[PDB]
Parts: C-alpha cells; structure tokens; sequence
C-alpha cells in the first residue's frame, strides 16, 4: 500500500505537529525545525522526497530507542513500504535514465521568511550530471512555492 | 544571499544519511573501480569491477554455505536481494562463488544490448545508487557496457570510504520491490 | 498499489452510499448504521483501520451472494491489496513490535449525536498488553474527533 | 506504492497542467485536449482507470522521444516503471468486477461531459461493458447525472 | 447528441493501444480458438486452444534453452510471467516445452481445483480482452473448457486483433500477482 | 454514560470476524500452548508449541505430496505463506514433514539470529491475536521461547478461539512478506 508511519512528535514544541532535525542529522549545519503547517503535507501527499527522509530518519530514531539488537536489516526489510514511497524513487531512477534531472536525496532548498521565520517544506533539489542544477535553472519552481507561501500565509 | 518577493529567503540543508548505519544499509563509492555497501559500523560490502579475477572456478556452493551458518546473514541478504534482481539472468556459468569459513565472495563474469553483463550491470547501477555512473560509461540508453570484465563481490570491515558520493539508503530500498520481478522459469 | 474497492449499498435505504453492520457482523450488539457523510472518508483516506474492515466485510459479502464454492482462498489471495491497506496493520504490528498501544481491529469507539443521531467515523480502540486503553487514555483524541464533528455539522447549514 | 508518474506539458499549451491526446492515439478520431482542471484529478485520485492509460500513453511517448530505440523491443523498462505509471489494484477491481458478473471496465471507451458553449469538459470515466457489449446510456443516466452536478459545482468554484 | 442539464453534451473517445507496442505488450484475441500477444511490430507469441496437441515428449529442458541463449528474451519472459501466475500448480508433468534453435513452445495438457484451472485463470488474465469467449464459463475458483491443450508458441506479427482490440492492461496484471501464490519446492 | 461538547455520547462496537469464515482464513488462540487458524466451518488447521515431537525423521518429501494431491489446497496454501515468510530460514534440517494421505503435518525443531527466531516471528505474524502470551518476550527481532518444537498439523472445526477472538489480519499481512526475505538455493 501507501506509508502509515506517522512522524513522532518531541516533548519541548510549542504546537503538536512539527518536526526537527538535529545538527548530526545535518551535514555541516546546525538543527533546523520546521513547523507543523509544513510537514502536515507529508501525511496528504504521496510525491514528496523529503517526507520519505523524514520518516526514515524517524524510524532509525525510534528504532534505535525502543529495541536492541547489525542484523537490524529483517526490521527495515518489513517497513519500507511503510515509511518511503518505493515508486517516488523509482521515478527518480527512470529520470536518472532519461538523461532528466533528478534527485539523488541528498540536497533539498525550502524559503524562510525574513521575519516570520515560517519556511515552506523542502522540495529536492535536483542534479544532473554530477552536479547540482542552479538556482537560475529552476527558479520558477522557486516562485511557485513563494507563491503557495502567500496563500498559506493569508489563511 | 538570494530572496523572492522580497521576504522568502532561498535557504538549503543537506542531509547526512550515515547516522541511518544501525537501521538500514548505506551504499557509496570511493572510486571508478571500487563501491561499497555498509551494514552498521564494522561489517560491509566491497563492489569492485577488476579486470583481473579473483575466482577461477566455475562452482557456486549455496546449499554448503547455508549448512555451516558462518556468514553474516544480513550481508547474505542483500548479497541475495542483489542476485534476484538482475532481470533476465540466464548465464548461470558466470556466477562464481567462495563462501569458505563464512567469508563472502562472489564474481560475475562479464566477459561470456540483452546479455548477462545488461542485467547485472542494470541492477549494479540501482544498488549504488550515487555515483554509479562513473563507471558505467554509458549514459542514456536498456543496454549497459563497460570495460571491465568481472563484478567482485567482497565481505569487508568500515573505513572511511565514501569518497566520491555521500552514503545512502535509496539504492537498496529500491531493489527490495523489484527483488523477484523478473526471474526465468528454473 | 492502493485499495480501489468501493463498498456497495443494499436496495432499501434512506440514502446511497450510507453503510450498515448487521446483528451478525457485531458481537452483543443489535445493528447499526452510519451515514454517509461518514463512510465517505473510506475512500479518502488511507489511514483508516475500521475503513479496510467495512471492505472485508462488503467483500465477504458480495463474495458469498455472487459465487458458489472451503478453498475460496486463491480469491482473497487476489483481492487483498484492493480492500485493506497492507502497511497499515504493518503499522500496528510495528506499534506492538515498540510497546505502543496498537490496533487489534475488534473494538472501535465513536461519537454519536444526542438528538441528531449522526456520528463520526469509528476509530480503533488501542489495546495495551491484552487490555484495552481506559477513556482517559486517549481522551484528547475524543476531544479533536468532536472538534471535527463541529465543523462538520457547520458546512451542513 | 503508488503512481508517481506526472504528465510532461508540452510547449505550446496555453495553461500548464492540460494533456492533448493525437489523432493517432485514439480510434476514428482526431486530436482531442483536456483543460488542467480535468487533468489535475489524475494526480489526486487513485481510482481513476483514464488517469492511469494517459501515464502509459505519456510514458510509452516519452521513452521513445528520449532513448534510443532498442534492436528488438527490450521489456525490462516497462517492468520496472509498472507500478509508477497505473494502480495495479484498479485493474484487479475490474478483474474482480468481471468475475462477479458486474460491468467492468476494459480500458478501451470512456465518457465525458463537454460544455456545448465553454467547452471545459470533465475528466473521462470509463464507459462500462458487459458481456462483449458496452452498456447504453440508460443504464448509466445516474452516474452521467452525478457528473453535471460535480460540473455544476466545478464551473461555480471559479467565480 | 444527448445533452444533460441543457448545456453539457455527452462525448466518448477510445484509446488505440496499438501505439504503445514499443513499450510494452498487448494482448488480443482472433477468435474462440486463437489468442496473441504482441512485443513489438515483429515478433509475438500464439496463444491457441486446441483439442490437437504439438508436443508429445513430457520433458521441460529449460536449463539447456538458457544456456543456449537463442531465444527472444522478451519472449520468455512473458512464459515466465505466464507460468509463475498460475495458483497451485503441482503437476509438472504436464507442462512440456520444445526450445530447440530459440524457437519457444510450450504446451499444457488439461486433464474444480485440478491443475487445468489455473493453467485457465492465468489465461483468462493474460489475454484480458475476449479471453471469455473460450472459457464458456460465465460467473463462479473454477472455470472448464472444452479445449484438451494450451499451446504458445513465438510467430510473426499480422493482423491478428479481429474480435477484441490490443491492450497491456493483461500483462500489467500478471506482473503484480506473479510469485503471489506458489507452492514450496 | 460520558458525553462530549454535552451533546455526542462515546459509544463501542465490536466486530465478530467469525462470519469471514468462507472467503478468507481466521487465526486465534485457545492456551498459551495451543493456536489455531480456521478456514470456513469443517477444515481448519493446529499450530502447537511442544517439548514433545511428533516427527523423528529429518526429511520432508514435498514433491512426493504435490503428485499424490490427496491434500486440501487452501491449507497447504497456508502453510506456503508461512513457510516462505520465514525471514533468513538457513538450517532445512529443522524443518521435517509427513504429508501421507493428504494429513499434513510440518515440525519445526527450535535449536539472535539462530533459525528458532525467523519460525517464531513468523508465528507472532500469524496468530496475531495472542501470539504474545507464548513468546514472554515482550519487546526487543531475537525471539526466545522455553518450547522445542512447532508442530502445525491440520484439525476440525471447534469452538477453540478461547483467549482471542479469530480475525484475519494475522494472514492478511503474511501475504505481501511472502518471498520478501530468502537467500538463494
Ligand atoms: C548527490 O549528488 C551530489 C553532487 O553530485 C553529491 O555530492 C558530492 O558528495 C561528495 C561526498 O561527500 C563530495 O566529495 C567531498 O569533496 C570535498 C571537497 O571536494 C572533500 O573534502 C571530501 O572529502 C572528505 O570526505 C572523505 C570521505 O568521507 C574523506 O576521505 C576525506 O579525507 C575528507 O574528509 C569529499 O570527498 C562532493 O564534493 C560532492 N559534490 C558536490 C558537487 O557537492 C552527493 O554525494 C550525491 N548524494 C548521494 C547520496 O549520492
Ligand atoms: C483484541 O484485544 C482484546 C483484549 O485483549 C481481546 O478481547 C478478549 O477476547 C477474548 C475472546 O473473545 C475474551 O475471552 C472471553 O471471556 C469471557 C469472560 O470474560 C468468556 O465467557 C468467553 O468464553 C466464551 O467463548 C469461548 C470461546 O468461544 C467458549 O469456549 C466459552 O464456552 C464461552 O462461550 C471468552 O473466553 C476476553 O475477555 C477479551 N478480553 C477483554 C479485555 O475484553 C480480543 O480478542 C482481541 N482481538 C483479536 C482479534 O485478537
Ligand atoms: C472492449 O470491449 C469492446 C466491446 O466488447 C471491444 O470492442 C470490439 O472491438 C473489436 C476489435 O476492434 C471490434 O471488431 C471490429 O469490427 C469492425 C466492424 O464492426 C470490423 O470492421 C473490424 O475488422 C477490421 O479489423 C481487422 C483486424 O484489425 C482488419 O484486418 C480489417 O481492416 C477489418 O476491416 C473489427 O473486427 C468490435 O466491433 C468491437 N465491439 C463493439 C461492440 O464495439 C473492445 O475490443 C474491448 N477492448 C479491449 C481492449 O479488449
Ligand atoms: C551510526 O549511527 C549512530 C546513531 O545514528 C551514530 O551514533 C551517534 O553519534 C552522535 C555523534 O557522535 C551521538 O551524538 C552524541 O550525543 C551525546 C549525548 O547523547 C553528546 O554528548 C555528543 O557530543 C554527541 O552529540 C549520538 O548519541 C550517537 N547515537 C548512538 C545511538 O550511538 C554513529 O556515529 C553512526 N556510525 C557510523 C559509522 O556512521
Ligand atoms: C461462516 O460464515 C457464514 C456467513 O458469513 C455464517 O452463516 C451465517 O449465519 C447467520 C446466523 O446464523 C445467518 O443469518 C440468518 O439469516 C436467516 C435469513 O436468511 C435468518 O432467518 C436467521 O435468523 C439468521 O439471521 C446467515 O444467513 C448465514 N450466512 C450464510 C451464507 O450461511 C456461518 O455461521 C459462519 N460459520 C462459522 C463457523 O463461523
Ligand atoms: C532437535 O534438535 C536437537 C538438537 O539439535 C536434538 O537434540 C539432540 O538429540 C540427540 C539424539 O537424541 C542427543 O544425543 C544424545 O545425547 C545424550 C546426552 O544428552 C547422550 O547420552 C546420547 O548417547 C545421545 O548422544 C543430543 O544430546 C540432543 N541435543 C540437544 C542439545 O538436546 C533433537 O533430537 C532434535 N529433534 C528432532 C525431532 O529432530
Ligand atoms: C530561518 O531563518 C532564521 C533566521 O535566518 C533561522 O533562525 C536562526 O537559527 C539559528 C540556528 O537555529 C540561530 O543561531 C539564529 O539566531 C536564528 N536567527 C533568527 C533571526 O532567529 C531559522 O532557523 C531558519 N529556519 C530554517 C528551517 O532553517
Ligand atoms: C580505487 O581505490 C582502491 C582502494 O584505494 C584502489 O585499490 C588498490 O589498488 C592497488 C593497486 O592495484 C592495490 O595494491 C590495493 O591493494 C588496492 N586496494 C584495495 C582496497 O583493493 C584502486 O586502485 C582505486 N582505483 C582507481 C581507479 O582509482
Ligand atoms: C563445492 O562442493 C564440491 C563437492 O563437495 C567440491 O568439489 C570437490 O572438491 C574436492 C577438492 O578439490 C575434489 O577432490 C572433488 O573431486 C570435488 N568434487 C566435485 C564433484 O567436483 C568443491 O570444491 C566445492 N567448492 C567450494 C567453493 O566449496
Ligand atoms: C580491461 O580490458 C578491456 C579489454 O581488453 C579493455 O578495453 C580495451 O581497451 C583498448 C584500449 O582503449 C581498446 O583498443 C579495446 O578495443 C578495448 N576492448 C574492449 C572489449 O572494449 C579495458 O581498457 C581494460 N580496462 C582496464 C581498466 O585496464
Ligand atoms: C446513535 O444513537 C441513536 C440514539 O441513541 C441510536 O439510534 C437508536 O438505535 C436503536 C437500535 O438500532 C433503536 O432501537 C432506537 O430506536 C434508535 N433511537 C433513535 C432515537 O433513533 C443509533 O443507533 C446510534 N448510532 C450508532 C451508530 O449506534
Ligand atoms: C508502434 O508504435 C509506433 C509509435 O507509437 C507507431 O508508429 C507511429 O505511427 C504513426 C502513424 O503512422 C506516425 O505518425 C508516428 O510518427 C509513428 N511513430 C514512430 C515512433 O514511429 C507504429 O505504427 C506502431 N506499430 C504497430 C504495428 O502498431
Ligand atoms: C481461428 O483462426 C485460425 C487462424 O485463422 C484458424 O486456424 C486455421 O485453421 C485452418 C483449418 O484447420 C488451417 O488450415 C490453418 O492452418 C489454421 N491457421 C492457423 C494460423 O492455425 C482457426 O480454425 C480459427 N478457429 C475458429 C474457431 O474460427
Ligand atoms: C474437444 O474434445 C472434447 C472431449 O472429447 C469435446 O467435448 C465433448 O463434446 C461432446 C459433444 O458436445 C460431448 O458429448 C462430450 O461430453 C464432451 N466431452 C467433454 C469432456 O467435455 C469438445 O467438444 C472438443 N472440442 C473441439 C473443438 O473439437
Ligand atoms: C491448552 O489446551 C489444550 C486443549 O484443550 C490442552 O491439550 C490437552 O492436554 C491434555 C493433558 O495433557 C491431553 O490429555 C489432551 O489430549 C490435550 N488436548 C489436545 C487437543 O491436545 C493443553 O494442555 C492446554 N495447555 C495449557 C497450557 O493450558
Ligand atoms: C521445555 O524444556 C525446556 C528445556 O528443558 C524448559 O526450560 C528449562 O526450564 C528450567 C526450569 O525453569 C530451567 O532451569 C532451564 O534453564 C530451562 N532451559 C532452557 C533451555 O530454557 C522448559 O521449561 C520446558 N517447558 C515445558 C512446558 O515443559
Ligand atoms: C570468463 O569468460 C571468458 C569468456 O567466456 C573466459 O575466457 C574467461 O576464462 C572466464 N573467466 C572466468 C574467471 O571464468
Ligand atoms: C570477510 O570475513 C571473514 C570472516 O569473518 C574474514 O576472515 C575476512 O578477513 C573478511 N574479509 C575482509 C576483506 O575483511
Ligand atoms: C468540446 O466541444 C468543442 C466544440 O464542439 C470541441 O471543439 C472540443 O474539442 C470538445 N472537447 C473535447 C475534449 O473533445
Ligand atoms: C494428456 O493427458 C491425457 C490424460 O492424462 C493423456 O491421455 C494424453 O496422452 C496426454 N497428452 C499428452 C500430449 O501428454
Ligand atoms: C519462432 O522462432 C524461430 C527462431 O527465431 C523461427 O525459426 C520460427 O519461424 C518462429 N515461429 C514462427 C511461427 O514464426
Ligand atoms: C487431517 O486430514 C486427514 C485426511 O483428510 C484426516 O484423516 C485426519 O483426521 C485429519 N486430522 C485431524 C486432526 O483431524
């Protein structure tokens, strides 16, 4: 089917809901944390890269909390299609094939306002050939986010 | 740095997938020849493409290698989800394998568009995920070649050696759904 | 993929689509009926365990009006994937696996209207080492499925 | 999982989201071109049987513009990309449905409402068949009703 | 030319499948006895009912056809689909296959619950279109035919699809339920 | 009894899977020894946990038992499913069988990682309802139990399901974790 595996929310937030990732969750930066309005799109949606991430570090997190065992593998080997959308990186892969850019997981971009601090959810940010695509070949995916971050923002 | 609508700041993060290592394996590469595969922080997996051999015979004892339950299981597991997924597999002769003492250790012979090499090449290409392009040479274009003439398969211990590409689960998730997807009748 | 079956309705009902569970599917319990407004979100959502019944139940059903055969097991073994989402009760088997209060798909809990008489969506009754959780256990679970059963009573006028 | 497959627009379209099918993709016919508005359900919905044929029709289009043919009709691509493309398990509802001596669909004729002056049309549903035959339009009037009514309140959600 | 609600006017279109032979298969039907599927515009399989069989010997030297790797590989693995998309298949004695030189043929010999049910459900899946035509079956884990063997064989592309029109949806069928129900070797 | 907003009153309802019977099977549990999956009203089958064996002999002649198909077919589909869901099943000595005249009956010898923990994670799978009262395991993958062996014979229908009620999420979920997890032969 589709992933059931609902994101586990900390004990020192200000709103039910919001996820964080910690600065070793993060290669060379500090924790980030997004807010509840951006990672409820991960339970609606079925196309998003960086929700499939989220609930995978999720699980290793409470994985690794509630158990002891590395033959850990038979556990994952249960619940991917619980937590990742198999076909979304499988899209990924026939884009990879037709010479398409696409994401490798790895990098993702999101705005954050200058005064509000509200961030949108982090979209992948896609490569081709070894290297990430720049800001000028996808800045008007960029703008249709910002866009979608006025119409939240209003509601 | 760069703003749009003069309040939404373009801002990035990267993720850092090796503090998944106790859940779930992580697939990388140091070199053209040489990727690897790591299962927690000691054991792993070396895929190396040699033109030199490491395996003459032309046996493969699975059934003794079961028996003597010395092996590590979860690198007998994706050494297994690897060999299932290659579609269309019909040269069974260039399967070679050493499972002497639990050491793993397996060869495709690449040197026997729609022969052994495709297929096994094709399923090499997903489980590497990153960085597997370099030595593939190929490009866009169903019919992979390469130079090199054997696959080894190797059991190894951690190192720092994911040079080239950052490690990652998505190679190995993806196998696991076209595991036996496309299988002859035996 | 995802479940693609819709539950059929009897002949004599007051409105299409609004689902009812006879004497026989409830154990000590008389029938009971839930409109349509309800069992709508069965075909929205993917999330809902009392959903992936109600198609097993239609299934079985429609199997035994339609067919003639106990062996009918090569059926289900085909249609599984089209009523009940497979990772969801992965999902409780992983919840049971971590010492978490899980679904065991028999007691479900619901609201129901003094005086209207309609109700929300029966949600799984958690179950924590072979006892099922008291009231007070999920009661801010109640307290949002009554939120919700406003807001739904509202869009009606 | 699920269809992750999204419909390629192409260059000269007025609004980006709508799909054009060509006279050489449907039968007896000429080209014919669906608003976003119909379109966009294909990337909510998991129950419709048009959305999944316009991913197969989209796909087959794309890996012949973008590789190079092979020597003899390599399968292995489509084996791969199956599941990104349709819902197996629509499928086998209409298998189930054959069985069970219901009308099915076989994914040839589909159905759709088009506005004689607006011309905004809804998205195609299957047009049901029943024994070697497809069913008249009196023993579907009530599922083409429903559909008006969704139109209607589709055509008052933009003003 | 039926308008409802005074304003929205009833339209139809029908998909030509034939467009996608470059991608995937398409399977249709000529009429009660023969059934195809198609790969391409060359090359195809027959998919025939009939109560003449072709294969007498009740051996299956499938390691030999793959070593000698002459056959159309797309081909096979449409056999392959085929035969592991059969439910409780436990008599191997019936399945006989010829791959001599690549050219692939294999025969079921039929004769609720025997093996000639699923040999049949697995056909009725496959050729989606027009497969009850044969089957004589109707409504009900079981389905009987007249026809004593099922026998496919590799041909040449024509003009085949005369009853129903070409679709993959059959084959895209088969792909999920492949493995699904199989018996412990 | 308790209402909410002083106007919805939270009410129960529990379902009775017993009518399920005849499309689809039903797993339960009698004792903490004793655990049962039904199939309709008449056939059903036992899976026990013993310090006593029942099977001495270390072979299992599974082709022998397809030929002469003397054997319910819906049980020994059953009985796949389970044994295809052991994950890194490794040791075939363990697994020893009797399938003479159709009576089916499979013996697993028990004795992390050891052979012992795929077969009883197999069985906290199947028997969903009340697996945990065998296992004394509770949670923590490496499952370790005092029995020595799982015995799965077929019975008749009774009224067993004494500590939990029948339900068939237990087989369901088995279904799509058939071949998931097997190394190569
Ligand atoms: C997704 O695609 C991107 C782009 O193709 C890809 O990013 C690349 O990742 C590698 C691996 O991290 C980067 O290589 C690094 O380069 C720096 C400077 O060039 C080096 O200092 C690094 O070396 C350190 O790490 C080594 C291994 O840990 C140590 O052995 C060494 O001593 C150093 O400590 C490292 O080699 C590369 O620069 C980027 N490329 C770009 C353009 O940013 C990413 O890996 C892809 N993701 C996946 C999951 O494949
Ligand atoms: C989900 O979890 C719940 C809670 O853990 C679990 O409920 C339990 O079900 C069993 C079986 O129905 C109940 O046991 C009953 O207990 C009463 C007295 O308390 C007895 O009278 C019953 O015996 C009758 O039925 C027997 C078998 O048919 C007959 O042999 C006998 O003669 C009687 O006629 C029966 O033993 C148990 O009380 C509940 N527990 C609670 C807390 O309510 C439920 O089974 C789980 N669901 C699944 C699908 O596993
Ligand atoms: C879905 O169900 C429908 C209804 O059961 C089914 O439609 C049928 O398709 C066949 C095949 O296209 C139609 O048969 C045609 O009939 C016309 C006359 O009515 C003939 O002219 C056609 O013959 C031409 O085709 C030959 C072979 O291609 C050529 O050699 C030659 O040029 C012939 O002139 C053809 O036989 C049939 O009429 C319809 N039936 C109805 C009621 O419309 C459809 O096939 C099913 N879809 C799938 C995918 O199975
Ligand atoms: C494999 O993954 C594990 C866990 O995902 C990695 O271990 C983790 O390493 C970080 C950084 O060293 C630890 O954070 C530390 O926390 C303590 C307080 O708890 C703090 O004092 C330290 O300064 C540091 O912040 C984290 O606890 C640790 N987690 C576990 C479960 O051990 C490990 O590094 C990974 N190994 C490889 C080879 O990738
Ligand atoms: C296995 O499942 C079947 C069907 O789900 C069960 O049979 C069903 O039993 C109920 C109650 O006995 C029957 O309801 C009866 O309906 C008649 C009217 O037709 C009414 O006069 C009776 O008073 C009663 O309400 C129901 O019809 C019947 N269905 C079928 C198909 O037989 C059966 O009991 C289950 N067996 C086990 C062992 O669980
Ligand atoms: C299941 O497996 C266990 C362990 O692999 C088997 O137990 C072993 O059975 C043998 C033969 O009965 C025992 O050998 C005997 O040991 C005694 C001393 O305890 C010795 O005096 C005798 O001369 C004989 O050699 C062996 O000890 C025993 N091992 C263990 C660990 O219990 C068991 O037989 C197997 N059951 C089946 C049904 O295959
Ligand atoms: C959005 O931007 C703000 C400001 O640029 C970020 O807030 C900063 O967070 C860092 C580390 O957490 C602190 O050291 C700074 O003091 C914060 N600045 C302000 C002005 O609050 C915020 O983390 C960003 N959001 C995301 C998701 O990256
Ligand atoms: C990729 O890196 C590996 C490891 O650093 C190189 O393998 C070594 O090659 C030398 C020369 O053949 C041997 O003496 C070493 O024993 C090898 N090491 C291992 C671990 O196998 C390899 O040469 C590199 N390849 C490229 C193209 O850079
Ligand atoms: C796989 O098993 C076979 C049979 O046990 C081994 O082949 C034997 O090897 C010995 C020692 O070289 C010879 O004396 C025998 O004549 C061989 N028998 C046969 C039938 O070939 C083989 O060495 C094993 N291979 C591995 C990698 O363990
Ligand atoms: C491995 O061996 C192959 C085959 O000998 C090498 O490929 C040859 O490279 C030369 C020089 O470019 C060409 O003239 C030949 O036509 C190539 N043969 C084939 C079959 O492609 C390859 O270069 C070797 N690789 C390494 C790393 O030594
Ligand atoms: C919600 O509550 C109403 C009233 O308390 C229930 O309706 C009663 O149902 C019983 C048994 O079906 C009838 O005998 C009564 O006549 C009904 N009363 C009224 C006022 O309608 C209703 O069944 C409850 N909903 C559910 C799902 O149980
Ligand atoms: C197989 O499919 C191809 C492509 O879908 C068909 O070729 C197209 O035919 C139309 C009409 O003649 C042309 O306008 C297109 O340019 C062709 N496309 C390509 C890529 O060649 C072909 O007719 C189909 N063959 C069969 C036997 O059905
Ligand atoms: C279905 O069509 C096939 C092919 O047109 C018919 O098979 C032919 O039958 C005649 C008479 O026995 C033979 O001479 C031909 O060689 C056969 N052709 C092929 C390709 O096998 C078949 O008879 C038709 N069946 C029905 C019931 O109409
Ligand atoms: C193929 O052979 C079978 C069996 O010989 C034929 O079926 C028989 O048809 C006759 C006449 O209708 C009946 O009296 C028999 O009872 C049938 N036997 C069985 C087992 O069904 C069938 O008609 C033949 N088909 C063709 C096309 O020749
Ligand atoms: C669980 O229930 C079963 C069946 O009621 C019990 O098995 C019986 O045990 C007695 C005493 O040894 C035997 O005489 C019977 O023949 C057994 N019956 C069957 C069907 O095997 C078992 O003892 C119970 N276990 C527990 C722990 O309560
Ligand atoms: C089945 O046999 C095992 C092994 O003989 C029993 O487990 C032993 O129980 C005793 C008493 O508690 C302990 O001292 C031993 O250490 C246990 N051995 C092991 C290997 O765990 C078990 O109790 C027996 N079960 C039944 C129902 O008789
Ligand atoms: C690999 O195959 C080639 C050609 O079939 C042969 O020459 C070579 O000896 C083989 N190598 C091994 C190690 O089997
Ligand atoms: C592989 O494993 C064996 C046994 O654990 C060990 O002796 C050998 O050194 C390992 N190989 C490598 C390259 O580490
Ligand atoms: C709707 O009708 C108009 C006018 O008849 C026509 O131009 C248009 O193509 C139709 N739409 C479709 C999708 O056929
Ligand atoms: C098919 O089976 C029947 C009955 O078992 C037998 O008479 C006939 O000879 C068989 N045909 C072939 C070709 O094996
Ligand atoms: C089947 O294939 C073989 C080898 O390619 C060929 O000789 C034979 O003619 C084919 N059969 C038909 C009916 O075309
Ligand atoms: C198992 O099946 C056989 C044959 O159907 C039967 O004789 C035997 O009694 C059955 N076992 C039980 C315990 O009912």
């Amino acid at each position: 089917g589709t992933f059931t595996w609902t994101l586990s929310d900390s004990e020192g937030k200000d709103t039910p809901g919001g996820y964080c990732l910690t600065r070793w969750m993060l290669i060379e930066a500090e924790l980030k944390c997004f807010g509840n309005t951006a990672v409820a799109k991960c339970n609606e949606k079925h196309d998003e890269e960086f929700c499939d991430m989220l609930r995978l570090f999720d699980f290793n997190k409470q994985a690794i909390q509630r158990l002891k065992a590395q033959t850990s593998i038979q556990l994952i080997n249960k619940a991917v299609n619980a937590l990742i959308n198999d076909q979304l990186i499988m899209k990924n892969h026939l884009r990879d094939i037709m010479c398409i850019p696409y994401c490798n997981y790895s990098k993702y971009w999101y705005l954050n306002h200058t005064t509000t601090g509200r961030t949108s959810l982090p979209k992948c940010w896609l490569v081709s050939n070894g290297s990430y695509l720049n800001e000028t070949h996808f800045s008007d995916d960029i703008e249709q986010q910002a866009d979608n971050m006025i119409t939240e923002m209003l509601q | 740095t760069s703003l749009y609508k003069g309040v939404y700041e373009l801002q990035t993060l990267e993720l850092n997938m090796e503090t998944l290592n106790m859940t779930m394996p992580l697939s990388c590469t140091k070199n053209n020849s040489h990727h690897y595969i790591m299962v927690g922080n000691e054991t792993g997996l070396e895929l190396t493409l040699t033109n030199t051999s490491i395996i003459n015979h032309k046996f493969c004892n699975l059934s003794d290698a079961h028996k003597k339950n010395l092996y590590d299981h979860a690198l007998m597991s994706i050494i297994s989800t690897f060999h299932l997924s290659i579609p269309n597999f019909n040269q069974y002769e260039a399967m070679s394998c050493d499972f002497n003492g639990g050491k793993i250790s397996v060869q495709y012979n690449l040197s026997h568009c729609g022969t052994v090499a495709n297929g096994v090449l094709q399923t090499f290409m997903r489980m590497a995920w990153g960085g597997s392009y370099i030595a593939l040479d190929s490009g866009c274009g169903d019919c992979i070649m390469t130079s090199y003439q054997y696959l080894i398969i190797q059991n190894t211990t951690w190192e720092d050696h994911c040079q080239f590409s950052r490690p990652s689960p998505i190679g190995y998730l993806g196998l696991l759904s076209q595991r036996t997807r496309d299988i002859y009748i035996s």
